[PDB]
């Protein structure tokens, strides 16, 4: 009865959201044909949050897919569980922009967003009572970062009192994939810090190291690199779909995790994470799950979480357990690591539980931490941006598209001030 | 997402003749026009849209024109194995050669054929829908490649302008050469290509001789080998458009990522693994060593030493079985390598694209068949060195006014000689200021 | 002259390489100190 | 002389690469030194609290 | 620029008075029965900016008070018993480390003096102190910008202060 | 409840621990697949002293395999009962010390201890009530003698109030398998004398003699020697796992057998070791057990007790015995061999009785004696150290690896004063 509208932009957004939709559809128990097969009754009770009955069981997902290159929609439609998305939700141009934030945010943001907004408005007014918008995309691209950011601004202007969860993957220092990464990242941050309700930032080398150590995969491809993110995205939305001892919705998470409206860049985790070889030698219980949660090499951001303090943190548990031991473990972690927790807040950690584990398991958790150590993920981009902008390198591709140097100056100023206030709260 | 090809001069014609052989072999098109109806290799009816166009009953025709004044090679193609494939009127043959005379190919004889060439290029573009740009092939040391090529680049920029132009230009070599007017023609084509070619990638027969001598162990190579491997390079570059992969790109991105300045587009090409058929099943194939081989100094298609300058932006287009983790590790290692250096004008200067398609070798060829291959395109600052070694001989010739009576009698005076010389000097100044 | 210049640049590169090696060993020792400091702080906090 | 000049250029670029690598490593070293300073300050404070 | 908790109290109280006057004016306006809440939100955001500035000043004042009070404790370590004379000598060494080490030669000389002085006891702390002294000495001898030897110099100073704040090494530290 | 965590070091340690876990698994009834397949109820009562419950009756040992070469790890994995260990515990540096004590204590130890200490700390914190650590190693190899003692020092500095009982197989003079045996052994005892708590001394020469005579074995492979050492280990750790008419835990045995804090090198035996042609002939009683116990030709060391006086002795019997019989037998031995026992210590023998004898047998016993006869084993290694130190043989392989020229002199000095302090109280 609470409604989440899931938008996905860019190649990253498309693939990640496709994985997320396969996982969620499987967990609610619907086959790729489009019908329902969930044996239990706890599954039909909340299909309305992500699915709409069309006629005779054809539960079409509520999602918007947007980019500028036909290949991504072709691949999504071809892939498994890709025969369920409604074709009319493939709001889409024809050209493709490529690595150009200005091109994707100024030119095509005119002749494509004019229809993306129409599709989003129709889909939102279709449901009764909205809960919020859940949008997944990248920062180092052109068709996902700029286009998605302009969509974010438009939808914040349209619907003011709605949650916004931006699953954004940010560029990496070591993982070099293009040269306009600092430019696109700074430009996207300059509007995310202004409009986005909260950004669950992600990266790539943290996930690669996760797949190396915590899973011992030898060739971690995108098909699982995005499976992890899909699991996290499914696990964050547990209360809106399943009962539990202590429900907590997105508004609750924002209230508990945002001391100030410019402090909403979360780093995210997920437990348990273990290799298939040792999935038989470990004990599944809260004492081990909590220790796995509160680890540096377990987070999904290239920011060593001990490099500062935690302004706030949240834990979302799934599965039958003891809300005595959950609270005791949270308090134990606080007292043991009191140095790495800010002082002027008591009980920096919120913990909410639910009675339904994910399919194929028996117990799970999810970690969402708003810590000041996330400042480095922005400091590296800021220093790269300064180094590149001291030379006006690759600048003409923006200046001949319509952007000026004032946009870059403003982006740098906002980036620096938010990083400075992160440093202050430490 | 179609890109049309135009082939100017003898070198361009032969390179295109190899390229379209490779392309028809890839997409399974028979040498008589239509795809077989009994054997179905590969998949994707939109895979051939980029380079071919379907007509009626399965008769495909390529989107490439072969323009030349001398009719010899053109009618050799017209009577050769590729008769049915090409459209009969996409092959333009004049009457008399430009004959190593840039003036005779740019002013007098050129103006009477470019009108026809454009009247057909625009027809091809109208037939096409998603035009992604133009690709040009020309030998700057000749008469048709330089004169006719310069005229046609000027008119295409005047007409469309807003679309990309990838030019694979065959500059002369340090010592290897087969003319005497190479410096003159090369500088007079440089002055025009520098400010019109959207992305100018260079070739060199000396460098390709070195590559095919050390690797293929063909100690006596003709031009067919060079044309074949350049065709391999072009196919590796267009594999992103033509197929699907984990991380695909296109032309627009290729310019948007590798051209840091409006006037700095002179980027070294390379390919790997250049391996014969007797050692491919001996040597171990993996991304680390193939990347090292691609970055090996004596594996550049242009005979210049790349350790001299600093890289600007490298594009590694991988084909076949590649999982991005290992290419990331190889990227880290190559950036940690001691001999290659970047410039603080660009902190992160790599770009990796990947496609799920192994390279295809033409039957009766010389390259072996492998799993994976990396085509590397890097912007550097040794192109200043190649332009300088050309400029020395050009001004040495211009000292005595040798061979200039042909130009003055064909239609150009010394004003544009001085102009082009000064322009190339400014280009060298640009490279030397930017690099350090 | 050119041979003399080559000698000079080889010596300079050797000095820089030795500097890099020493700095790397220092960095590894500092990482070990990071680990030991973290452990000691944990234990003392528990005692507190 | 041509080959010698080529070798001169290659060695010069190698030396400059070594210099820039040392500069980057020094910056990272200074950052880690700040980190050690903070983790020692916290330890002293906790000892006094005990 | 505050330094005392009393002055910080004055700043806090005058800021709270300003808040009360602003909200009193907003209330006495008696208008905009829908923009009233937006004006209130903007006023609170202003309050947050000023409070963050006060926090920054508090951080600066805390650091400067810490340094000043360490110097004051060093002075009280002096005000002619032999232990107090050794304390004055160690105060001289600490001031040599404190002063801006603008000259590499004097830097090396004072490091040499403090290394000689420290190497007498050698129980546990001198190991890391000597390691850091040798680190700075090597990175100055090979030639690196002293502006890049900032955190390492800070760490040497901190370890030397910890060495001084020890009974056996300074045989009067039982005072504090 | 009270806990023992088993660290195995080096090739010899790995093999011995593998055999020991093979033995204890069947003593508790655990299937090598990992499940429980026992018969009696009383087996289960204390399996938490050695095991953990992973997922649905998957009992797994609390052991850490530590070594520098992966060949022995591969062999252990291949061997039987390999699929019982947690693969996470498997830690190894893959390079190899090469019987280089300096390399294994300074070069590769500094790089592999950072992980092996993490693993052992993880096991300790997974525990709740730690009795102490159990260690298996050698004194003639690079990893066993160097890295083993380095890990022992680390454990003593971390947990200063937990015992370590360590089975050290020492280099006997005439069964030497390498040339640097004293250079390794003296340097290892340098730290074993001041860090460890019970250095249970073993040597393969005595095991060879036992297999020749008592067992009448013709071709004894290392399997049988490892079996004997495992039997000794089980005999020591039995009051912790089964009820008995008297109790003697590890701490009690230590406090009874250590009069002075530098005399903690115990020497042991086991009864009844019967040749399988005489097992059918002899009828086993408590006098027979004590006869074979005090039989000097059964002690698992090359330190004949006829040459030395006994400081303390302990006998841990297993089987429903008569306590009067056991105590009067101890008295009879003490009164018969009236010259081998210290005069200022009345009733030098402490005897404990547990109710559950080992598998198959109906009566068993283990002897742990702290005598002054052991100082021959140290004289015979100090003499060799002086021999190969008089003309500086093989020094550079340690000198250039990180060690100075004074540590060897310190080790010789500690050998000399240790032998002097046994001579003083003999
Ligand atoms: N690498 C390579 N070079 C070629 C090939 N074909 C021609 N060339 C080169 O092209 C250079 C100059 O071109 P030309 O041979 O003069 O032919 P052109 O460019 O059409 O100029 P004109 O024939 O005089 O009008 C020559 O030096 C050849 O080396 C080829 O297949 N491969
Ligand atoms: N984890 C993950 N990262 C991706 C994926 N696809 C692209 N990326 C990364 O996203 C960054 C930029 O995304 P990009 O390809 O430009 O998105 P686009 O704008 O849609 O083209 C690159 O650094 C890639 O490494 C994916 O499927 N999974
Ligand atoms: N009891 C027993 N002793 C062994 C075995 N294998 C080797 N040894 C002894 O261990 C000694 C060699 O130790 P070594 O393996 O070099 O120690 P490492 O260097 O730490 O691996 C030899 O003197 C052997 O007598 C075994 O399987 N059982
Ligand atoms: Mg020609």
């Amino acid at each position: 009865m609470r409604e989440i509208v899931h938008i996905q932009g860019g190649q990253c957004g498309n693939q990640i959201g496709a994985k997320f939709w396969e996982v969620v559809s499987d967990e609610h128990g619907i086959d790729p044909t489009g019908t329902y097969h969930g044996d239990s009754d706890l599954q039909l009770e909340r299909i309305n949050v992500y699915f709409n009955e069309a006629t005779g069981g054809r539960y079409v997902p509520r999602a918007i897919l947007m980019d500028l290159e036909p290949g991504t929609m072709d691949s999504v439609r071809s892939g498994p569980y890709g025969q369920i998305f409604r074709p009319d939700n493939f709001v889409f141009g024809q050209t493709g922009a490529g690595n150009n934030w200005a091109k994707g945010h100024y030119t095509e943001g005119a002749e494509l967003i004019d229809s993306v907004l129409d599709v989003v408005r129709k889909e939102a007014e279709s449901c009764d009572c909205l809960q919020g918008f859940q949008v997944c995309h990248s920062l180092g691209g052109g068709t996902g970062s700029g286009m998605g950011t302009l969509l974010i601004s438009k939808i914040r202007e349209e619907y003011p009192d709605r949650m916004m969860l931006t699953f954004s993957v940010v560029p990496s220092p070591k993982v070099s994939d293009t040269v306009v990464e600092p430019y696109n990242a700074t430009l996207s941050v300059h509007q995310l810090v202004e409009n986005a309700d909260e950004c669950m930032v992600l990266d790539n080398e943290a996930l690669y190291d996760i797949c190396f150590r915590t899973l011992k995969l030898t060739t971690p491809t995108f098909g699982d690199l995005n499976h992890l993110i899909s699991a996290v995205m499914s696990g964050i939305t547990c209360c809106l779909r399943f009962p539990g001892q202590l429900n907590a919705d997105l508004r609750k998470l924002a209230v508990n995790l945002i001391p100030f409206p410019r402090l909403h860049f979360f780093m995210v985790g997920f437990t348990p994470l273990t290799s298939r070889g040792s999935q038989q030698y470990r004990a599944l219980t809260v004492p081990e799950l909590t220790q796995q949660m509160w680890d540096a090499k377990n987070m999904m951001c290239a920011a060593d979480p001990r490099h500062g303090r935690y302004l706030t943190a949240s834990a979302l548990f799934r599965g039958r357990m003891s809300t005595k031991e959950v609270d005791e473990q949270m308090l134990n972690v606080q007292n043991k690591n009191s140095s790495y927790f800010v002082e002027w807040i008591p009980n920096n950690v919120k913990s909410s539980v639910c009675d339904i584990p994910p399919k194929g398991l028996k117990m799970s958790a999810t970690f969402i931490g708003n810590s000041t150590a996330i400042q480095e993920m922005f400091k590296r981009v800021s220093e790269q941006f300064t180094a590149m902008f001291r030379r006006k390198a690759f600048l003409h591709w923006y200046t001949g598209e319509g952007m000026d140097e004032m946009e870059f100056t403003e982006a740098e100023s906002n980036m620096n001030d938010l990083v400075s206030e992160y440093q202050q709260y430490q | 997402r179609e890109v049309i090809s135009i082939h100017i001069g003898q070198a361009g014609i032969q390179v295109g003749n190899a390229c379209w052989e490779l392309y028809c072999l890839e997409h399974g098109i028979q040498p008589d026009g239509q795809m077989p109806s009994d054997k179905t290799i590969g998949g994707g009816d939109d895979a051939f849209n980029t380079f071919f166009s379907e007509t009626g009953a399965g008769k495909h025709v390529p989107r490439c024109i072969f323009l030349d004044l001398e009719p010899t090679v053109v009618d050799e193609v017209r009577t050769g194995t590729y008769r049915q494939l090409f459209h009969p009127e996409q092959l333009i043959s004049g009457k008399e050669d430009a004959a190593n005379n840039f003036a005779r190919g740019h002013y007098t004889i050129g103006k009477e054929i470019v009108d026809l060439a454009l009247d057909r290029i625009r027809k091809l573009a109208d037939n096409c829908t998603g035009l992604q740009g133009f690709l040009v092939f020309n030998a700057v040391g000749g008469g048709t490649g330089s004169g006719l090529g310069s005229l046609l680049l000027e008119r295409l920029s005047v007409d469309y302008g807003k679309k990309s132009k990838l030019g694979f230009t065959v500059y002369p070599s340090p010592q290897v050469s087969t003319a005497v007017v190479e410096p003159y023609n090369s500088v007079l084509s440089t002055h025009s290509l520098l400010e019109h070619t959207d992305v100018a990638v260079m070739l060199d027969n000396e460098a390709i001789y070195d590559i095919c001598r050390r690797s293929l162990d063909i100690e006596r190579p003709t031009y067919t080998n060079l044309n074949r491997l350049i065709a391999q390079v072009i196919s590796s570059l267009t594999a992103s458009l033509r197929f699907d992969g984990a991380l695909n790109v296109d032309i627009t991105e290729f310019q948007t990522n590798l051209v840091p300045y409006p006037r700095i587009h002179f980027m070294l090409s390379s390919y790997a693994p250049i391996i014969s058929a007797e050692k491919a099943y001996h040597e171990q194939l993996s991304v680390a060593e193939i990347t090292n081989a691609a970055f090996e100094p004596a594996s550049m298609m242009v005979k210049c030493d790349p350790r001299h300058g600093k890289y600007m932006a490298c594009c590694l287009m991988y084909r076949g079985d590649v999982v991005p983790k290992d290419v990331n590790a190889s990227v880290a290692t190559i950036k940690t390598k001691r001999t290659i250096q970047f410039v603080d004008w660009c902190p992160t200067g790599f770009k990796c694209g990947i496609n799920y398609q192994p390279p295809t070798v033409v039957p009766g060829g010389d390259l072996a068949k492998v799993q994976r291959a990396v085509c590397m395109i890097s912007n550097s600052t040794a192109i200043g060195e190649i332009f300088s070694r050309l400029d020395h001989k050009f001004d040495l010739m211009y000292a005595k006014r040798a061979f200039v009576h042909w130009y003055v009698g064909e239609g150009m005076e010394e004003g544009e000689f001085s102009e082009a010389r000064e322009d190339l000097a400014a280009l060298e100044k640009d490279f030397e200021e930017v690099g350090a | 002259w050119n041979q003399e210049e080559l000698e000079q640049w080889a010596l300079a590169e050797r000095q820089k390489a030795e500097d890099n090696a020493a700095l790397e060993k220092y960095r590894h020792a500092d990482d070990g100190k990071v680990k030991e400091l973290t452990l000691a702080l944990e234990r003392v906090s528990k005692q507190v | 002389n041509e080959a010698m000049k080529g070798e001169i250029a290659v060695t010069r670029r190698a030396a400059y690469a070594a210099e820039e690598a040392v500069q980057k490593l020094e910056k990272q070293k200074m950052e880690q030194d700040f980190r050690i300073d903070t983790l020692q300050d916290n330890l002293k404070g906790t000892q006094q609290q005990l | 620029h505050p330094r005392t908790a009393a002055d910080f109290e004055v700043l806090y109280n005058e800021l709270e008075a300003w808040r009360l006057q602003e909200t009193r004016k907003i209330k006495e306006a008696g208008l905009a029965k829908e923009q009233e809440q937006q004006v209130l939100q903007q006023l609170l955001h202003k309050e947050t900016k000023l409070l963050q500035t006060i926090d920054r000043l508090k951080i600066n004042a805390n650091q400067e008070n810490k340094e000043a009070r360490i110097q004051h404790t060093l002075n009280e370590m002096s005000k002619h018993t032999p232990f107090t004379t050794r304390a004055k000598e160690l105060q001289q060494l600490y001031n040599g480390l404190n002063l801006p080490l603008l000259t590499v030669d004097e830097r090396l000389d004072v490091l040499l003096h403090v290394k000689w002085t420290v190497k007498e006891f050698d129980c546990d702390l001198t190991r890391e102190l000597v390691d850091l002294i040798d680190r700075e000495a090597d990175l100055l001898n090979r030639g690196r910008n002293p502006k890049m030897l900032e955190g390492l110099r800070k760490r040497i100073s901190s370890l030397f202060l910890n060495f001084i704040e020890t009974p056996e090494f300074n045989p009067e530290a039982v005072r504090f």
